[PDB]
């Protein structure tokens, strides 16, 4: 199953999501 | 990375027919 | 007259004499024109089965290697036929290739093998293999033609009126049709399970590699015998029968 | 098409050599002629 | 450091306990065994020669002219490593059931559940909108304070 | 010892001499090549030999003896083959005094055709067992001797 | 140099390597086996008697007035020794099944087999020819390159 | 068996022969 | 009459430090003709056991 | 199947062989597959063969 987070809490929490080997795909809105 | 029916089949039959013409290599 | 793979002949030794035993021994050798007159005489016995019959050529002079005539008689049993409805060789000649293969499977020189022998002396009279398995079926007879290319196996048919009212038989060899890629016949196969029963898996590959080779010689052969050959002169049914 | 080659005593050759038929005939009457030989 | 890696993989599989072996660095310190230590553990008889080797190879060293001590008692190796671990540790197959966490627009199709909490997203409405129109989707909210936190338990339990 | 050398295999061509040998176990029928054979295997009697020897403690002879093995084996394999093949005439011994042989010497007195002996020296077994007889080729009145005997 | 010929049958029989025996020659170095080692190896008790005298007597002759160093570990004899055997080696009955190869013309009626290479001389020809006349022969031919190494490799595997 | 070779490549393999213990009869011709 | 392969032959050499052996009495002489004659018909009475 | 490959002689379809590396094995056992989702055509085949 896959999930669908906003941004700026996936950019928080990027470093969990490494550390854990999950995949992102993330648009910056700048 | 990932994999697929259809392509995987066009794969193995490659490889297969690859394999029938070294066969065949013998036929002349 | 044409090797199964050209110009194999001048690539160098060492590839071609891969490892040891009778038949790397053999493989590597080159023919003169004796083997050759010898080779086309072969062949023109094979041409013509019901006129031309074949012996060896035994003198007190001989001094050889007996690799040479154990594979001969290894080669002889699926290279000529006997029994069926028509021979090409004599009950000597079909005796001497059967001993010659009864001392091929009695040589061993890599692996030690368990060996149960029969009541008598005769060749092949023995089981091999971990599962038992009889080799005394090639022995020759030509009641029916055991040990050769008529075992049980089609060789001749009909099927139409020919324009010489005394040549109506067709004669194909192995029991294929010119008008085949991958085919193969009961005498090969069982060749086949008894190399593989005695273990000579070396051979068994080498032997499984040749096939088409041999099918397709043995095709146009057969082309030339049920095309070009048919004249006035072809010998009448009833006495190529008898 | 050329048959394979065939060392001839030192030296390899690729030969065809006399005819099938030819040769045919002569081992024929060599044959006969050593039959009715003595 | 310990003078050879067979006593330190012999205690750690009697602890656990991760301790290097010394490679001719710096004048360091270097622990020891003896006969007593020796027979509780267990050691082939083979080893034994191999560290008394390596003491009588510093005596030499010493004699030429780095600092050795040894230690006598379980208690005292226990005190001297400070350290007494877990025992079994084991690992599964992955770190969690769920493979990918996104925010594509295009994912929406293939997308299974979604978080909500305020978040400064221009296309925060649309991905909420669109995930909503779904028949069967799972949906989870945030009810203020620690957003981090929450997440991260909902990530590691589903 | 512990073995059986006597096979009476087949109605064999001369009647008088239906009889097959066979030393160390070797069977005749399996020929063999001298490169390839003669290693791996051991017989009984060798067996019990080298086994009391490394009981012994000698060792030396026991490293020059299961190294010089293979010569031992290649030899009488050839000296059955040949004792089997191409002595077998109408002249060789028959079946009924081969048999009697041993009961007439353990008996002490003859009555029939008696065995001979022959004296030889000490040195001399040495170099028996250090050399081996190999045939080259097969006799030359070999295949015309049954005309004579008719 | 080793004390003695039980520990070189010894070390022999466990690998096989071969390390003479001390014979009052040179001043060089000596090896020698104390008590872990001659556990190891399970020498007889005579053999380490034996070396015990040697070494007293040693110790007599450095008195009276030559290296002597033992050995402790197992793995510090493979490195002091610097080799390790391979095991297997069976000698075989001969060497090939062709006990002879010739060139002269009087040996063509017993021969048997003849290789061909372009070669200088005078009567190869002749003899090529008279043994191309048998109607069962082994011929083989030379293809170029390293003559040598092919017929070395033939009469290897004939 | 018995074998016939050149007496040119018998004189440079004559030390693996010998290595070999086979027999060798050779005519050089000078 | 053949020889067996001489790879075998450097036990006569470890014999020169260990001299203790009786094997082989050290040989390295060629047997007389009668010692020849001797070995053949020893092999002959193996050749006809009987 | 495993009879007639023991046998060593095949009389009807005989199977297929393909060729692989050293590394290979290695990297098949430490490399593993994981099904993403079910194929498109899957619900729809017995039409096709039918």
């Amino acid at each position: 199953a896959m999930l669908l987070a906003p941004g700026d809490v996936i950019k928080r929490s990027s470093e969990e999501l490494k550390q854990r080997q999950i995949q992102i795909n993330l648009i910056d809105w700048t | 990375s990932s994999d697929s029916g259809p392509l995987l089949s066009v794969f193995a039959l490659q490889e297969i027919m690859q394999k029938v013409r070294q066969v065949q290599a013998d036929y002349m | 007259y044409i090797a199964p793979n050209p110009r194999i002949s001048s690539i160098t030794l060492t590839q071609r004499i891969t490892t040891t035993g009778p038949f790397a021994i053999l493989t590597g050798s080159t023919p003169t024109a004796q083997q050759l007159n010898d080779v086309r005489k072969i062949y023109l016995a094979l041409m013509f089965p019901g006129q031309i019959i074949l012996d060896l050529k035994i003198d007190p002079g001989e001094r050889m290697d007996p690799a040479v005539r154990m594979v001969a008689g290894v080669v002889g049993h699926l290279l000529f036929t006997a029994g069926g409805r028509f021979t090409n060789l004599t009950q000597n000649m079909a005796r001497q290739l059967d001993i010659a293969l009864n001392d091929y499977l009695l040589y061993m020189y890599n692996t030690r093998v368990q060996v149960n022998y029969g009541p008598t002396g005769e060749p092949l009279d023995f089981q091999i293999g971990r599962n038992q398995y009889d080799c005394n079926v090639f022995r020759a007879d030509f009641a029916t033609g055991t040990g050769y290319n008529g075992w049980a196996t089609i060789d001749v048919e009909y099927r139409e009126p020919a324009p010489y009212v005394h040549a109506q038989r067709y004669i194909r060899y192995c029991g294929i049709d010119s008008r085949g890629i991958g085919m193969t016949y009961h005498c090969y196969n069982e060749m086949l399970r008894m190399l593989v029963a005695a273990g000579k898996d070396s051979e068994a590959a080498y032997f499984r590699s040749m096939l088409p080779f041999h099918m397709v010689r043995f095709a146009r052969i057969n082309q030339i015998i049920n095309e070009d050959l048919h004249s006035v002169f072809s010998l009448p049914d009833d006495m190529f029968n008898a | 098409i050329k048959t394979t080659p065939y060392l001839e005593g030192d030296v390899l050759s690729s030969d065809s050599g006399p005819l099938l038929s030819v040769f045919a005939l002569q081992e024929i009457m060599q044959k006969v002629r050593q039959v009715q030989a003595d | 450091v310990v003078l050879t890696e067979e006593i330190a993989r012999a205690i750690e599989s009697k602890y656990g306990t991760k301790i290097d072996v010394y490679r001719d660095e710096v004048p360091a310190q270097i622990i020891e065994v003896e006969r007593s230590l020796q027979k509780e553990l267990g050691i082939s008889r083979e080893g034994v020669a191999e560290q008394t080797e390596r003491l009588r190879d510093l005596r030499r060293k010493e004699k030429s002219g780095i600092t050795i001590e040894g230690v006598m008692s379980q208690k005292k190796l226990l005190s001297m490593i400070g350290g007494v671990e877990r025992k079994m540790a084991p690992i599964g197959a992955r770190e969690s059931a769920v493979m990918l966490v996104s925010n594509s627009i295009k994912d929406v199709v293939r997308a299974t559940a979604y978080f909500t909490a305020p978040t400064g997203d221009p296309h925060w409405k649309e991905v909420a909108r669109e995930a909503s129109k779904k028949k069967n989707i799972l949906a989870y909210t945030s009810t203020g304070g620690d957003v981090k936190t929450e997440f991260l338990h909902l990530i590691d339990h589903l | 010892w512990a073995t059986i050398d006597v096979e009476y295999r087949e109605p064999a061509p001369y009647v008088h001499a239906q009889r097959y040998i066979r030393y160390c176990g070797i069977d005749s029928r399996e020929l063999i090549n001298p490169t390839t054979y003669g290693i791996g295997m051991t017989y009984h009697c060798y067996n019990e030999m080298l086994r009391m020897l490394v009981a012994a403690g000698k060792d030396s002879e026991a490293a020059y003896f299961r190294s010089m093995l293979p010569f031992h084996m290649v030899r009488f394999a050839r000296i059955n083959q040949i004792i089997n093949e191409d002595l077998h005439s109408v002249f060789s011994l028959p079946d009924d005094m081969f048999n009697a042989l041993l009961p007439d010497l353990i008996a002490g007195a003859h009555q029939n055709a008696d065995p001979v002996v022959l004296d030889v020296s000490w040195i001399s077994l040495w170099f028996a067992f250090n050399r081996s007889f190999e045939p080259t080729h097969r006799n030359e009145m070999l295949e015309v001797a049954p005309l004579i005997e008719s």
